[PDB]
């Protein structure tokens, strides 16, 4: 696919998937938190 | 008003509160002008409107302002941790342990651990192994770790044998057991004159380091000297003044446990200290 195609592909893409990386990256601060 | 008397209620809380131990009567002695239920009506409001904030000690009971972020909070939290969050972050400092909680709060095992799973995933709350055994899991607020208590696990004798050298050199000169005559040669001059030791002055010595720890108390100091009395790896002179037991020769009839080994095979005549038993 052209270049476009990925970006708003994508961007459809993670635009839903950000619930996913939102617990993702959450829990990757939790990863500092658990210093504590 | 509820949003009036919030706000001014809110206002003694926010700049003093009478601290943590204002009671109701001290609301009178500051604002006695609200009749009876007036004050009480939006008292039980604001904390079901999560604004003013009870606490359950002493005599009649104490009061706070709300941080909001801890009203929301518990708003958020279901009806079990509304107490039992909230009950527990009343534990303060040393927290408390689990299974104490359901004769308090007159619930199961089973219904107190999953909002406590919830409470670790809000991470409000975290499990505190302590000084006493590890059957507890005792809780305490996420938010600190303070407990009562070195480290009760190894890596102390480490330091031990440190001190040890010190006070070994502070008695006469140093070890000198490369021949037979080292020790003193009388202590060098009136071996009595010289009297010696850390006390205050180890944890100079202590300056030293090498190794990744926190400072030491000057009484955790005399903890650890009198173990190695009674192990007479050193002796206790005159209070916190200290000799050494001259062990160092068992660093390295006629009596001694070192410098000694057996046969200890075969042979069927020996000593033991059972079969008496």
């Amino acid at each position: 696919l052209n270049e476009e195609a990925s970006k708003l592909k994508e961007r459809i893409w993670i635009g839903l998937n950000a619930d996913f990386l939102l617990e993702q990256e959450s829990k990757r601060l939790k990863q500092e938190a658990d210093i504590a | 008003q509820l949003s009036d008397n919030a706000k001014t209620l809110h206002s003694q809380m926010m700049s003093k509160g009478i601290g943590a131990l204002f009671t109701q009567q001290e609301l009178q002695k500051q604002m006695g002008i609200g009749s009876l239920t007036d004050l009480m009506s939006i008292v039980q409001e604001l904390l079901d409107k999560n604004l003013i904030k009870l606490v359950k000690q002493n005599d009649e009971l104490k009061f706070q302002g709300v941080l909001e972020s801890e009203a929301q909070k518990k708003a958020t939290m279901s009806a079990e941790e509304a107490l039992v969050y909230s009950y527990i972050e009343a534990s303060g400092r040393e927290g408390i342990w689990s299974k104490t909680i359901k004769a308090r709060t007159n619930l199961h095992q089973h219904v107190v651990l999953k909002c406590l799973k919830s409470l670790e995933s809000q991470r409000y709350v975290k499990s505190v192994k302590s000084v006493k055994f590890p059957t507890r899991k005792i809780y305490m607020l996420y938010s600190l770790q303070p407990s009562v208590d070195e480290l009760d696990i190894e890596f102390i004798n480490s330091l031990l044998t440190i001190v040890w050298r010190f006070i070994s050199e502070n008695t006469f000169p140093n070890g000198f057991k490369n021949f037979e005559n080292g020790p003193k040669k009388n202590v060098f001059y009136a071996p009595n004159v010289k009297n010696y030791s850390t006390t205050q002055e180890i944890l100079e010595f202590i300056t030293a380091a090498q190794v990744a720890n926190v400072e030491l108390t000057p009484s955790n100091i005399r903890s650890l000297c009198e173990v190695l009395v009674y192990d007479d790896k050193l002796e206790k002179v005159t209070h916190d003044c200290y000799r050494v037991t001259l062990e160092s020769i068992l660093q390295m009839s006629i009596f001694n446990y070192f410098k000694m080994f057996p046969a200890s095979k075969h042979d069927k005549e020996v000593v033991y200290f059972d079969e008496w038993t």
